[PDB]
């Protein structure tokens, strides 16, 4: 129940994480997470119903989605938890994240195909099945479409924003959620998807296992924000059309509300999370 | 006010746009006659399902970005 910085995992932990992910893929369970994510990102819209993205529920929705995925991992190997990728620190293609013993590296220049690591198409263990085009191999172009990952100074600027979210509760909003998501401002979460490239830059982005480590760090930044702003909390708090209010339930689960997910410690802790200082 | 329609050959591929498990749809884009899901953001920029986190100003720009991303690959509906 401890989520650790990817950079700190032991060789044993990397091995067990990779094996659990590959078993979810083999059994068919992994691809249904890719499919769920794609349905939500293709339906969430700024002027209509929005639940997984571009809306205040972006953070609790992804928190529950990652919990569903972690529990599936733990059904294969109970010792495995989701690691997180602090892209403000591990910001180059030579980070151990991208080593052949963990997620493998960037794609070759001809077709973006990842050529090493456990998820390379040549292994036979990572077919891309849920897809928007014919290609069936994992692709990446690290640093190709945008030069730089966010820096710690940029992250700190967003963490200082006190309001959780603001009307109109979409990609035009001021406030923490939309600056963390990245549709306005210096851009944190969206820019990382663009920097990885390949399927990570598309609606079917959970096809790349780095998806989970990216969102585990976004989820940690929500926890850091809460510690910085103990006086701020999820909004809206009732009666907002098309948006998940605090005590409303969320699709697809229907049985959990943002209110049930604000406190991560009910489900996991981090290796390090600074106290309200 | 939807954008205008367009039709051109971009990097060898036909891209078309027109006003009209996924969202509603006020505008349609096609790459070689296969529909490309695209979506408009509140500020008037566009994304597509092959470049979802990267707003571009117009539906033609999203079609071109998709052709760039596909590297010759057929789109799947
Ligand atoms: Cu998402
Ligand atoms: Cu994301
Ligand atoms: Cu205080
Ligand atoms: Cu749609």
């Amino acid at each position: 129940t401890v989520r650790k910085n990817q950079a700190t995992l032991t060789a044993d932990e990397k091995r067990r994480f990779v094996a659990a992910v590959l078993e979810l893929k083999r059994s068919g369970r992994y691809d249904e997470f890719v499919r769920t994510h794609n349905e939500f990102i293709m339906s969430d819209t700024d002027s209509g119903e929005r639940t997984g993205h571009r809306s205040p529920s972006f953070l609790p929705w992804h928190r529950r989605f990652l919990l569903d995925f972690e529990q599936a991992l733990q059904s294969v190997d109970s010792s495995v938890t989701l690691p997180y990728w602090d892209w403000s620190a591990d910001r180059t293609v030579r980070a151990s994240l991208w080593a052949p013993d963990f997620l493998g590296g960037t794609g070759r220049s001809t077709d973006g195909r990842v050529m090493d690591g456990p998820f390379a198409a040549s292994t036979g263990n990572w077919p891309i099945n849920v897809r928007v085009d014919s290609r069936t191999y994992l692709r990446r172009s690290l640093g190709g479409s945008v030069a730089e990952l966010p820096t710690r100074a940029e992250v700190e600027s967003v963490l200082a924003i006190s309001a959780y979210d603001l009307p109109p509760y979409n990609s035009a909003s001021e406030g923490f959620r939309n600056h963390l998501e990245g549709w306005r401002g210096v851009n944190l979460h969206n820019r990382v998807h663009v920097w990885v490239g390949g399927q990570m830059a598309t609606g079917v982005s959970p096809n790349d296992p780095v998806f989970w480590l990216h969102h585990a760090y976004v989820d940690k930044l929500w926890a850091e924000w809460q510690r910085r702003h103990p006086d701020s909390a999820y909004v809206p708090t009732g009666g907002t059309p098309d948006v998940v209010d605090l005590n409303e339930t969320m699709k697809p689960w229907n049985t959990v509300r943002p209110a049930d997910l604000l406190d991560h410690t009910a489900y996991y802790t981090f290796d390090a999370l600074e106290h309200h200082h | 006010a939807a954008p205008e329609s367009f039709d051109e050959v971009y990097k060898g591929r036909r891209i078309q746009g027109r006003p009209a498990h996924e969202h509603g749809g006020g505008y349609e884009v096609f790459v070689d006659g296969v529909q490309l899901h695209v979506m408009r953001n509140a500020d008037g920029s566009w994304i597509s399902v092959v470049s979802h986190y990267d707003p571009v100003p117009t539906p033609r720009a999203a079609a071109r970005a998709a052709v760039d991303e596909l590297q010759g690959a057929p789109l799947l509906p």
